[PDB]
């Protein structure tokens, strides 16, 4: 990709894609697909404690934003460009799972349902990092409430995932750039 | 319904109709009565610092441009042109000279003026009066410490006035601190409720925030953490509460400088607030300087909310009675360390934001209260908001407007819902202020 | 529109303006004149059997708390906080001593009484009157015979009175079987429909099953299956129609036990229900014991219809003109073995259920034939429902109410349309009995 | 709001206030006094060529069944069972002899009589009139040249009359060409605009082309390509626009006869038009000849519009004041290879369909135009139509109708809304006629 | 998972995922991939008697449940949890398929449109019935019909499959707790 | 499949059934599978040059069309069952990507928001052109703008792949026949 030819390309996604064009590893793909749908699985089951333990690292950032809508020939407004609606490390996610399991938190009775769908799951080796495990792959969240509330999330997730405790793979990183400005799903108070 | 003689809100601000949570004609009547005629928050000066830059904003269910001129000021327009009634900028923020119409391309200043009008020679020769064609401006646009406000209204009370006694309890933290800035962009979300839902909580509701925070406050560690499941009631003295004569209100939570913020920022927060009201008691005095680094959960009526000290600053946006789209942008003192500025502002996001834990606690309380306000059985029944009544006063000698001295209590409800009457029966600024001779004297009897 | 004087049901209940399934502002006049003023469904002894058990059930588009009472009585509550108005509870069954609101923490008690409000002594002190403050109840809750029903007007006739020439249909099912159960919880659907469209269909539509239905009679193997793809017309005696004053109405298809059952339940049930009948014609006598084993298709006015002997159980809950939330549960007689009631239960779900392949065949034609009642060239169009008119009677020695004397006719429908005009034009009960004292003679003219 | 008073189209069509693109009460009101009173495209003959060919079409908010009878002419009935109201047809297109309802299995011809009632000796006897309830049956049908058109009102203008000055137009492209044929199925896309938005956008806007479609024009190669970003202003005698008493108006492209066509289209089409131009010199002479092959925006009033030569043809259903179902048919040249008309179609759909590139371009300005029609601040704004304005004639020796001699004005928009405000103030025909006496004169002011 | 510890989550789910963490086979991963997708294409192009033939055991329950909303805390109401949306034996499937098949049903005039998106499979053999294969996915199921009428689905599928004539593996069982408890899908009437 | 028997499937359907039923390659379900992530990154990023470039065979046919609602029992009338909301060659591609890309095209002010989910992955090379590689995979495509308009996609995609210059798999033919009939999605502007 160029982007000076490619005009809607950012630079970021053009150096994702080379990421995942050149060493296709077949069998890390596979590895990636288990890794995120036992991931998925626990998130569904509101296992969040077991999540915790099982699929995030101690260095996590867990990070959703939101971007400004900007014109595409702006250059000169250079303002932050965007809010975190997520930038967690590992004890503020700890925070938001306790928060989860609090008896006291009424919006958890009766019990939420959650469904989730991940799909276009794509993984590569970084190059100076051998260990360091790069993961994309997109989500729909269908979060269901309280009879007739009914909230469909949908993301890209750019990973990072490292060999931690028992040589078990978990994730370190976690960025989305979420799609819709504007929420119509009540909140995102849910786990991307 | 007729809004001369139908008694919303009962005498003193006691209770109000459920409907008023409901009602779409009510709604449409407020358009009118609420947000055509008071101050609404549309920026802050940190968003557009530089002459061109602009950014949108919502003025009830209306879209403006709000643009930095070359002098320095700031003008305010709607997002709309003024030939065929295309959207004029479908962007949230950026810099330009102008707004150019997709449509046929008609030719905007950043003050509002038509500028250009493609072949106008050819096609309207010398007919077309280019002077009379500006974008429509909004009649008033003040700033408070760097906040930006406008009003359709050229008949509005200065901004200044407008905010009455609430401004006293504001101006520690917002002009005696060195400054505020607003960082964005905000975040933003629907939520079903009626704009009053929030705006009466933020304004006055202590009372929830035990109860209906009890899993944020356990899981968070903040400096609030005591109230958790009502565990246990503040202290006397703990706080306050107060009210003004054109709506605006707040509570004072004495001292709680950290306030909603995770144990990971309560040490430095603490900290930086008692330093700086060490330096400000010199100049503004004690109790001044307290209420600086003191909790303030304050609505600047109509739909503009804000938790000093936490730094969330919010607007509720009406898009119909039961619909409502927030804004959260985040407060911070200019003086602080650019790492603390950086770390309160995802702080605020954290609790307050889009998947802000505590703003979660709230939803379904906003958005089945407003509901329920359609609902036939519920319509005619009345919401309460009498705590405190017979107990707050009028020109206290240390604490103005019309003061609760509790933590814990209703004043701030009455003083909005005493407001939000007043409009919704008058036609005009004039009828308002006949409608408010006796503001105080109405909230505090008995 | 003007209730008073406009023909919406025609002399005879002959026909009905198109409108009537359309029309948003006759469906906020029908909240009023129809479901605060009659007796709605709630649920069953069965359901909320102990003291504390309660379960949520809508009445019109309000919500309410249904609960036993330590004394065995029910008493039925507003699912709404009598502070500011949030929804109190937030699940459809369980049991309880009370109910906590999630926003401030006020406590009421299953009789509704305010028990408890967080803080009261340090907050409201002494002045707070809990005894004006109890849950807003339905003024009505009687049981017929364990089916509990509500009404919302304390000026209602007895529920006896109100099922009028109804109630003898229905006994000896409801009571002479020795009792029936409800099988909950119930399936929820939402349906494009007004909630007129199957409450119509099940009081009195015979004429659309053959048709309709065809290919679920062809592939179930059910005992009304001879009608399917209108193949066969039932012969003479094949059953009746009944309607009554307070609208109430059904179908009688004699003999019809296992109803819409597929052939796998055929044999038990008719060897069931013929062995209860050989011992109830002792009791009440041939007819009587013959109509308990004879299908009904039956609605009780306003939105509560059922079939007995297929054992389904529907509340057709009103949301707005073209939208009806639909719940399904399923009726069994408590003697039946406990295995034959989980069976016919999963029956009544497969056949009329959230997937009932059977009720799947009724969509099209109540959502279309709801929304057409929107369109410009439909509202005044006429609904007809003129079948059998002239050959109703009414005090026949046998068989109580109008009662036209065949399987498929309009009977139902013009007594179930005659009560609904007298309601939607009268201001009270005592109105709509002023415009019904000559019903009967109405339905049986020419 | 009373429409007989209110000005909602200013004198001589110079403005219209912008909340007619959003007032639901005004779209309720348009649905009697716009779509209830004029005629309304429904199909081609070459849609329903055959004995019992049918189409289902919308007229308003209503939708028609479209058959072709026997003796060849085409009747059209509302969609609607005579029964209970169900919807008849659920198809889009088919050949039958009649039309059996899914509810009841109500039997009607396609001379929408009802001919067949299940078990009507046994359920009805000789008592059911069949004769009056055939389906409601549409007013009046005609063609133009193969096109037809339905309306509700007996009182209507003949459609050629109707057509008024436009015809003279359209002609030699309909008629003279040997005639056209629609290519179907249509495309079906919902946009959330105001049905008035893209009718007054085709009937006289060449003034958005150059800035709205600059990527479609840069990206396409098209032959009006040299308008893209306003780059070039088309010379003088480029073309003309016109407008007519009941309101259908168009420009005129001179010569564009490869239209919007991207250049894998333009020699072919250009080298067909010019070939067919010079037979029709000696029939139609010389001007009427070039006006068959260039290019003309019509609407025929209110919701028809086509782009001549370009073969482009649009329905904007109305469904709400903010929401309108876009239907886009290809018409294609009787007489064009087989080839050519497939490749127009495809072309047609490329650029104008569902997923148009050029209809693209026009999505934000007709939606966000139509939605700040409800906006607070623009209801009662003024959306301007004043480009050419004391330039137009009338009576000319050439081209008749409203014209202004330029081809790029909004002479169109103001015979549009001239009518448009005639209709809305006006309770049938007669009263349209005296309010527009002086058409003309009103429109060539100045 | 630690029940007792990972407050939200129940029995049943806490013993399904632990079925999927032990012996991880990718091959029957794959199978299992490849017997969803092609029974889903045999649903979507509505060949209901080529899907009872080659995709469902005549031993098969076909279930859907629907959950009353109960308090998080409640302890005391013990009466039926759920009801059956669906509950089907093999005849019972055949009743359903002969429904959607009848020139009669004129609810499938216009012919509907069917899209399925199975995604997040995985795959364990039984411990103790070494012929039984349990399959878990997620399905998103659109239906399309009558021009504007559009309804989707959101499910997690708990199936078992098992060889049967002719060493064709074929459902044995299907569990879904519908995730929604008030449908706003007109009715459920797909095959999930 | 009998389609005599099973009277709801279409000739055309049972045909493509019968492709992937027979030779079933494990290794070309993952080719494809590889083939369309990428293809989705591309035009999720919107990189449409690279798309066409990587992606897109010079004699492509890209069609998506709309079918006429008709009778289950209709069999007289004739006349166009379809029409094509895309029909494109390689060129009208180009257009479409240019138009796209042009600085002009004020639709794409703010950038564009797509994510795209792709599953039910099948491939099988066909009989008589040993170099065409048929696959077939739905997609969902989730499209974002301006704050708070969200349009979602639902398809089916019939695919034929051919190794072109420098033995890249091409699409060479795309056919999808949309599932619903009146878009509710503003229009069909996306690549599906
Ligand atoms: C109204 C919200 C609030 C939050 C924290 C403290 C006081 C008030
Ligand atoms: C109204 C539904 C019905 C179903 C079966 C028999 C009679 C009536
Ligand atoms: C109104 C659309 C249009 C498109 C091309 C030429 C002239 C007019
Ligand atoms: S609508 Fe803006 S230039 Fe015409
Ligand atoms: S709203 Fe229920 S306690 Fe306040
Ligand atoms: S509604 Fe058509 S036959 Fe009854
Ligand atoms: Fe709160
Ligand atoms: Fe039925
Ligand atoms: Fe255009």
């Amino acid at each position: 990709i160029n982007i000076q030819e490619d005009k809607l390309v950012s630079a970021h996604d053009a150096e994702e894609i080379l990421r995942f064009f050149n060493c296709h590893d077949s069998a890390l793909q596979q590895e990636a697909t288990t890794l995120l749908t036992q991931e998925a699985h626990l998130l569904d089951i509101q296992a969040y404690r077991a999540w915790l333990e099982h699929c995030v690292g101690s260095e996590v950032q867990y990070q959703v934003i939101s971007r400004e809508l900007r014109a595409a020939s702006e250059r000169r407004y250079k303002l932050n460009e965007a809010m975190n609606v997520y930038n967690e490390n590992f004890q503020q996610l700890k925070v938001r799972v306790e928060h989860q399991l609090d008896p006291q938190n009424w919006g958890n009775s009766p019990k939420l349902r959650f469904t989730r769908f991940i799909t276009n799951v794509q993984a590569a080796m970084d190059v100076n990092d051998k260990e360091l495990l790069h993961i994309r792959s997109n989500v729909i969240l269908h979060r269901a409430r309280r009879g007739n509330q009914v909230d469909v999330f949908y993301a890209a997730r750019e990973d990072k995932w490292k060999r931690g405790e028992g040589g078990v793979r978990k994730l370190v990183q976690r960025f989305v750039d979420y799609p819709e400005r504007i929420l119509q799903t009540h909140n995102l108070m849910v786990f991307l | 319904m007729n809004y001369n003689n139908k008694i919303l809100v009962s005498e003193s601000g006691l209770s109000q109709k459920h409907l008023i949570h409901g009602d779409e004609e009510l709604f449409q009547h407020e358009l009118k009565t609420i947000f055509a005629r008071n101050w609404l928050f549309l920026t802050h000066d940190s968003l557009i610092p530089a002459p061109g830059d602009y950014v949108t904003a919502k003025m009830g269910i209306d879209e403006v441009i709000v643009s930095r001129q070359n002098d320095g000021s700031i003008r305010a327009f709607l997002n709309v042109c003024r030939h065929r009634g295309k959207t004029l900028v479908s962007v949230e923020a950026g810099n330009a000279k102008g707004f150019v119409c997709s449509y046929h391309g008609w030719g905007f200043g950043s003050n509002g003026e038509l500028q250009s009008v493609p072949f106008e020679k050819d096609l309207y020769g010398e007919s077309l009066n280019k002077k009379c064609l500006g974008l429509k401006e909004v009649a008033r646009v003040e700033s408070f410490h760097g906040f930006i406000y406008g009003c359709f209204d050229q008949e509005a009370p200065p901004l200044m006035d407008y905010l009455g006694d609430a401004a006293w309890y504001l101006e520690p933290m917002f002009k005696h601190s060195g400054g505020l800035e607003l960082v964005g962009p905000p975040g933003k979300v629907v939520i079903k409720a009626n704009w009053k839902a929030p705006a009466e909580n933020f304004v006055g509701d202590a009372y929830h925030v035990g109860w209906t925070h009890a899993s944020s406050l356990r899981s968070g560690e903040s400096i609030f953490s005591s109230l958790a499941g009502n565990a246990a009631l503040p202290p006397e003295g703990a706080g306050l509460q107060m009210t003004s004569k054109y709506g605006s209100g707040m509570g004072v939570l004495w001292d709680g400088y950290s306030g909603v913020h995770s144990a990971d920022l309560v040490p430095e927060l603490m900290a930086f607030g008692g330093a700086k009201q060490e330096r400000l008691n010199k100049e503004i005095g004690d109790v001044r300087a307290r209420i600086y680094r003191s909790h303030l959960n304050c609505t600047v009526f109509p739909n503009n909310s804000m938790l000093t000290c936490s730094g969330v600053f919010k607007v509720w946006n009406p898009i119909d009675a039961n619909t409502t789209e927030v804004w959260t942008y985040a407060i911070v003192e200019k003086d602080m360390p650019e790492d603390l500025k950086r770390r309160l502002a995802d702080s605020v996001q954290r609790t307050f934001g889009p998947a802000g834990f505590w703003e979660s606690d709230d939803n379904d309380n906003m958005e089945t209260a407003s509901q329920n306000g359609k609902k036939y059985q519920s319509r005619d029944s009345d919401l309460l908001s009498n705590l405190g009544f017979g107990e707050d006063v009028y020109g206290d000698a240390v604490y103005p407007g019309v003061v609760g001295k509790s933590a814990i209590g209703e004043t701030s409800y009455r003083g909005f819902y005493r407001a939000y009457q007043a409009h919704v029966s008058s036609s005009n600024w004039a009828e308002f202020e006949h409608a408010s001779s006796t503001w105080h004297t109405e909230l505090t009897k008995t």
